[PDB]
RNA sequence: GAAUACUGCCAGCUGGGACUGAGGACUGCGACGUAAGUCAAGGAUGCUGGCAUAAUGGUUAUAUGCCGCCCGUCUUGAAAC
RNA sequence: AAAUAUGUAAGAAGUCCUUGUUACUUAAUUGAACGUGGACAUUUGAAUGAAGAGCUUUUAGUGGGCCAUUUUUGGUAAGCA
């Protein structure tokens, strides 16, 4: 018969990395999580308590609850034709802060700094990001860089 | 396609801070238009150097016209092509009045005798042969003889009408 | 008399024909599953905040 | 004397001064285009004389024409064609060039022919097949008052202001382009020039980027 | 062919007219259609749309609800507008003097307002004396307090009322409603 | 009631774009360019003719 | 020192052919004219001829050109041997 | 250790500055959560589109499938499974 146990098909996803087994370094337990933080889920195979189900590996959620050794995370899950809200109780070994969110908060600070500086001088500071633009015109000098190249090569076996 | 032009295409890697002013690689490409010329340039730079269109730039494309279009020349042509079961190098000789016309004839001839499409052919080199006694192919040498002259027997005249009243002749 | 066992054919098309919808977040999410100690204290904190605001605005 | 001629005279005065403003704007546009063209040509000549190569600025505007019918399209290209507003064959739109739109075009290459349109192509396209989106309706432009009523808040007062905002990708390009209803082109009058359309332009087909030959194609298509 | 992004020929899904054949209701509708077209007051548009509503979509408005609304700061002198029925309420013992415009007044509601000193007004008189809905106050009754709504969304852990004819012990209070009998919901 | 194409029907062409009259009068579609005699560098010509 | 090809532009000019004529007082935007007006500018008018009836047209029978498998049903699939 | 496919974010329910509540927390006038009052301009924080956007009730038929490119299992294979 078939087999659909809780940890089926997790053979490689719950591996420790190569030469990275053993105890968890202390910065994992020294990190601070608050309600509203955006966190990524990556299960540590050495910690079997509070582990997430294999579906939530690589998912990113929002903290809604903080307990003694664990964090409640909200994940939107695809079920049928709509997303359902799922609440996971995960120990901190399986959770890391989202670097994306950290960089967004840095961008918010920089946007405020630019706006305040433009409030004094340089109006219209143009806060929005832009996609990569087509290149402007340019002049390519030949001095010391005379264009010189050959043609496609004949076939030969190398055997 | 067979109305070939010859382009010089000069390009380079996109300049960076570590290596400003890259080395401006240049090729001569036979193509029907500049779009195909630029594509062929990037295909060959792709194959020879560790560069691609995304990480590169085209600094110049220029059509190269024949110096003496009305001077009958002999062209040695080195090509590399893919057959149905391998890759082969060939040398051929074309008597023609321009490089683009000689390359046109080469593509027609490769398609005819080896069923090789434009897809399968690399033009390694096209070079005018400076003098006779260096022409190696008899199918070209036979046209270099002194006071060459030949008839055109069995002339067939095209009729503009369905019916003819005169039993046509083929004299010429 | 065997039949087809399973397939997900047409299932994504059916799911998308009325679209896939996100779960419509609200301000003030439900405090279900939140720590009982925190909720119990938060009730008195809100009570005091509302009392002080009423005593100020009047 | 029921107060008719007074406001008719005032309305004619307003129209006359508005047309004087349009006339001076169009003269300025014409001189700006002439200066840009000659400066580009002379910059190429000066780089040649100095021994350098003048790499012209990368193109900022593409015109995209859907050349494939609506049946049997994978979902991702179907979605991108919808977002580019190419919902039927021979529909055309203007797209300003960024990385975000170049990826879209690269994702819908097999179903479109696109390139870099000239001023002549843009002007003829807007003059003959230009329609505005007003209250979700397709309105023939046919008059400057329509354009000033729907895009005058961006400083666009006439069909030539609209064309200028398209050919030079201005600050209000997005608004002007979205105001333009997607152009509905006929099949090309001299055919497509190829036996089979659905190969790349480089491979003797019709789709993909054909940078400056989109002008010839679109001119025959409208 | 067109790659349609939306369903074609889709009706708006909103009533454009009353479903009824009440001729006096249709006269009120044509009056407020004229007002909604020739005035920029959004009151006329709101009243016009409410004139199309079904019975469950125009729940009755109690006089106690009116009095509570008139207790709002600065709303003591406004004209209460109910596009529907105003019912009587005996839970209240004091009623202010006020103007109420409504489609229908029950006998008790009308008597209570008149005794309080106010007046009951039809929507055409309201239109005459306030063509732009000046100093009006539109009130709506409780829509979701309908008995049918209790059964909407019935399911596990939803907390809704089952659709049932007889109530009491022996009627759906067993396996499925308590842990001692199988499971609970 | 009927869409009239500019690029024909010069009346509609003139209703739009009052500058078309100045364009036609001054023949701005046939503008003679100022002559210049700048010469390409010998390095450019040698690169162009190079094998 | 020119010419021409190729490519491109003109709010350059102009000849021939085909289909269409929706709307029905005026209102608009323009153009040409010192103005008065005029105009190809928010959709055809002017002039002329023949017939005034089976002539056009309708119906019907036939002929010709091309096309057209028997419906209903169950079925993944029916003209189904 | 790819390609393709896949999670999250790109702000007003936001950010910053003072100081209010608590029975939670801190050695603590420390925090946590939620707040009063003040500041942020129109590029309110990428692109494109947006055909109106959200919400609910109720009920039909269906629950034999099959084909093609590509990936792929059993089988010598199959218009096989
Ligand atoms: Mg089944
Ligand atoms: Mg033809
Ligand atoms: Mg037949
Ligand atoms: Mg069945």
């Amino acid at each position: 018969g078939k087999s659909h146990g809780y940890r089926s098909r997790t053979r490689y996803m719950f591996q420790r990395d190569f030469r990275k087994h053993g105890a968890v370094h202390l910065s994992t337990y020294l990190k601070v999580y608050k309600v509203g933080d955006i966190v990524d889920i990556k299960a540590n195979g050495s910690i079997q308590k509070g582990m997430p189900h294999k579906f939530y590996q690589g998912k990113t959620g929002v903290v809604y609850n903080v307990t003694k050794s664990s964090v409640g995370v909200i994940i939107n899950k695809m079920v049928g034709n709509r997303y359902l809200e799922k609440r996971l109780n995960l120990r901190v070994e399986h959770i890391k802060h989202s670097k994306c969110r950290q960089e967004f908060l840095e961008r918010v600070k920089a946007n405020a700094a630019k706006r305040a500086e433009a409030k004094a001088q340089g109006v219209a500071v143009q806060l929005k990001r832009q996609p990569a633009q087509p290149r402007e015109s340019r002049i390519v000098s030949t001095e010391g860089n005379v264009p010189q190249t050959l043609a496609p090569v004949p076939y030969e076996t190398f055997i | 396609m067979a109305h070939f032009k010859e382009y010089q295409v000069i390009g380079r890697r996109l300049p960076t801070e570590s290596v400003p002013e890259p080395k401006l690689f240049r090729m001569r490409i036979f193509a029907s238009n500049e779009v195909i010329a630029k594509s062929r340039y990037w295909y060959f730079l792709q194959k020879l150097h560790k560069v691609k269109k995304a990480s590169g730039e085209i600094v110049s494309i220029n059509q190269i016209n024949e110096a003496h279009p009305t001077k009958v020349k002999n062209f040695g042509v080195w090509v590399r092509y893919d057959s149905r079961s391998g890759t082969h190098n060939m040398y051929k000789e074309i008597r023609d009045v321009s490089r683009v016309a000689a390359v046109e004839t080469l593509y027609q001839d490769m398609a005819a005798r080896h069923r090789a499409r434009f897809r399968s052919i690399h033009i390694l080199k096209v070079a005018e042969i400076e003098k006779t006694a260096d022409v190696k192919r008899q199918y070209v040498k036979q046209f270099l003889t002194k006071d060459l002259k030949f008839p055109l027997p069995h002339r067939v005249q095209k009729s503009t009408k369905t019916f003819s009243y005169k039993r046509p002749s083929t004299f010429y | 008399a065997k039949s087809k066992n399973h397939t997900a054919h047409n299932q994504t098309r059916k799911a998308h024909r009325n679209g896939i919808k996100k779960p419509k977040t609200y301000k003030y999410p439900s405090l279900k599953g939140v720590d009982p100690k925190f909720r119990r204290n938060h009730k008195h904190a809100l009570h005091g905040t509302a009392k002080a605001l009423a005593a100020a605005k009047k | 004397a029921e107060q008719v001629a007074a406001e008719r005279a005032a309305r004619k005065a307003a129209n006359k001064e508005k047309r004087a403003i349009i006339l001076e704007r169009n003269a300025a546009y014409q001189k700006e285009y002439e200066t840009a063209e000659r400066n580009i040509i002379q910059a190429k000549r000066d780089a040649k004389a100095a021994g350098s190569y003048y790499v012209e600025a990368q193109h900022k505007l593409v015109f995209v024409v859907r050349i494939k019918g609506i049946n049997k399209i994978p979902p991702k290209p179907r979605k991108v064609l919808q977002l580019l507003r190419l919902t039927r064959i021979n529909s055309g739109t203007f797209v300003k060039v960024t990385k975000a739109t170049l990826e879209l075009l690269k994702l819908i290459e097999p179903y479109v022919a696109y390139g870099y349109p000239s001023y002549s192509t843009i002007r003829q396209l807007v003059y003959k097949r230009g329609f505005g989106k007003i209250n979700k309706q397709r309105v023939p432009l046919s008059d400057n008052a329509i354009i000033e009523a729907n895009l005058g808040k961006y400083g666009i007062l006439s069909i030539d202001d609209l064309i200028h905002e398209i050919i030079t990708v201005g600050p209000h390009f997005k608004q002007a382009n979205n105001f333009l209803w997607p152009f509905k082109l006929s099949n090309p009058s001299g055919g497509w020039g190829v036996p089979r359309k659905f190969k790349h332009f480089i491979q003797g087909g019709s789709f993909g980027n054909r940078e400056e030959f989109i002008n010839k194609l679109v001119k025959s298509m409208n | 062919g067109i790659d349609h992004t939306s369903k074609q020929h889709k009706r708006s899904g909103h009533r454009t007219a009353p479903k009824s054949d009440n001729v006096y209701l249709k006269l009120l509708v044509k009056l407020y259609t004229f007002l909604a077209r020739r005035t920029d007051a959004p009151f006329n548009k709101v009243v016009l749309k409410a004139l199309f509503l079904s019975k469950i979509n125009r729940p009755p408005v109690s006089v106690s609800r009116i009095a509570r609304a008139l207790k709002q700061e600065g709303a003591a002198n406004k004209t209460v507008v109910v596009v529907g029925t105003v019912t009587d309420d005996a839970r209240i013992f004091e009623f202010p003097k006020t103007t109420v415009a409504a489609l229908r007044f029950t006998a008790g509601a009308r008597a209570k307002i008149v005794k309080a000193g106010g007046e009951c007004i039809t929507l055409d008189q309201l239109a005459v004396r306030a063509p732009k809905g000046q100093n009006t106050l539109i009130l709506r009754g409780p829509r979701n307090s309908r008995e049918a709504v209790r059964h909407f969304g019935m399911g596990p852990h939803k907390g809704k009322a089952p659709r049932i004819l007889s109530t009491g012990r022996k009627f759906e209070r067993a396996r499925g409603r308590r842990r001692s009998k199988g499971f609970k919901v | 009631v009927l869409k009239k194409n500019p690029l024909k029907n010069k009346q509609v062409l003139l209703r739009l774009n009052p500058y078309a009259k100045v364009f036609a009068a001054e023949k701005l579609g046939s503008k003679k360019a100022e002559k210049t005699g700048t010469k390409p560098a010998a390095v450019f010509t040698e690169t162009l003719k190079h094998d």
